């Protein structure tokens, strides 16, 4: 789910970048290293709100290296999936054990054993689709998936969905 | 005759095949009842028991 | 009964019968809690209750006070028949014989639905229940 939360992080700055306009350099490292990433504690990071009222706080110097340490509080939106969560998406890659469905920025595989039994793997077709008793699940089809479990590795969050139960399968 | 009088009719003593079952004089009531699988025997022997008054107290937590 | 409550654990009373025994309305079978949690989590199949083939559906179960299988099914069949027809031609004008003749037709159709008949008048009553549902929409 797409959630907004005020977060913070510590920034290490090279001493050559120590001029009066370094607050822009603070804004330089903030956008390119936070937005478009993922964290295991918060999810896939999306966009940072409020570009003007950003807490720069102060700045400390570590004993080694000569670099400078900071702590910048802000406001940003993230995307954190969960268990038992019903979502949608589109298939990108397929397999003989199921297929993987792109859900926004995160691709989630669905296993064949988490599918109904009448759903059958079509192998000789190009692309190798999945044909049931009424529908043929291909690449560009849109499929309503309920997320079963998730993997919360740091900066690499994965999940597992299914379409076995009622009101599921393709949209 | 011991083999034909199975199930507590001739609870002998199968000492060894080399000893050709050096038999003894005993008889129970049911004797055989060998439908218990040996998988049930291993699980019967893999259980450790909290002794003394613990297992009566755990039986009240269990039901007995 | 205690001798039949689950196809896998029929007499769990010696092993502390702490779970319930659900009954599916499309199966009418004594199915315990622990075994059925594995059932609907892995797809909607049938129960093997004495080799049954009626496909059990996910959720939509019920607790029962044991009105056998007939009166447990006839109570839900009469409750489903009392909502579609509602109080049409009954107390709309203080009618008595016309209300009793309309209730006798509702009772005989429920008796035909309870007995099963031959799936002809019940299918005609299924259209009449569809007629009682379409008349309540206009
Ligand atoms: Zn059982
Ligand atoms: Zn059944």
């Amino acid at each position: 789910m797409f959630f907004i939360k005020d977060l913070s992080l510590n920034i290490t700055l090279h001493p050559s970048f120590f001029g009066p306009r370094m607050k822009q350099y603070l804004k330089t490292k903030l956008l390119e290293e936070v937005e478009g990433s993922c964290t295991g504690k918060f999810g896939y990071i999306l966009c940072v709100l409020d570009y003007d009222n950003i807490d720069i706080q102060r700045g400390r110097i570590l004993p080694t290296d000569g670099s400078a340490e900071f702590n910048v509080k802000y406001r940003a939106v993230v995307f954190k999936p969960f268990k038992g969560e019903v979502v949608d998406g589109t298939v990108v890659s397929c397999s003989q054990h199921g297929f993987e469905v792109q859900v926004g920025p995160m691709k989630v595989f669905v296993t064949k054993h988490l599918m109904p039994q009448d759903l059958t793997f079509n192998a000789g077709s190009n692309p190798p689709s999945y044909q049931s008793s009424e529908d043929v699940i291909t690449i560009k089809s849109r499929i309503r998936v309920k997320i079963e479990g998730c993997i919360s590795q740091v900066s690499s969050i994965h999940a597992i969905g299914s379409i076995k139960e009622d009101y599921l399968g393709a949209i | 005759t011991i083999n034909q009088l199975e199930e507590d009719s001739k609870i002998l003593v199968l000492r060894t095949k080399k000893d050709k079952t050096p038999r003894y004089v005993w008889y129970n009531s049911g004797g055989n009842l060998k439908c218990i699988d040996e998988e049930f025997v291993k699980m019967w022997e893999n259980v450790q028991l909290p002794q003394f008054a613990e297992l009566p107290r755990k039986l009240q937590d269990l039901g007995l | 009964e205690n001798k039949d409550m689950c196809p896998i654990c029929k007499t769990d009373r010696y092993l502390s019968p702490d779970v319930k025994f659900l009954v599916n309305p499309e199966c009418y079978h004594r199915i315990c809690e622990s075994c059925v949690d594995r059932i609907f989590s892995l797809g909607p199949a049938q129960c093997p209750y004495k080799g049954c083939d009626k496909i059990l559906r996910k959720n939509k179960f019920k607790t029962q006070i044991f009105d056998d299988v007939e009166v447990e099914k006839e109570v839900d069949i009469r409750k489903r028949v009392f909502n579609v027809f509602n109080k049409t031609i009954d107390d709309f004008n203080g009618d008595l014989v016309e209300y009793n003749k309309y209730l006798e037709e509702v009772e005989d159709i429920i008796y035909k639905l309870d007995h099963g008949i031959d799936v002809a008048k019940t299918e005609e009553k299924l259209r009449t229940y569809e007629e009682l549902n379409k008349q309540l929409i206009m």
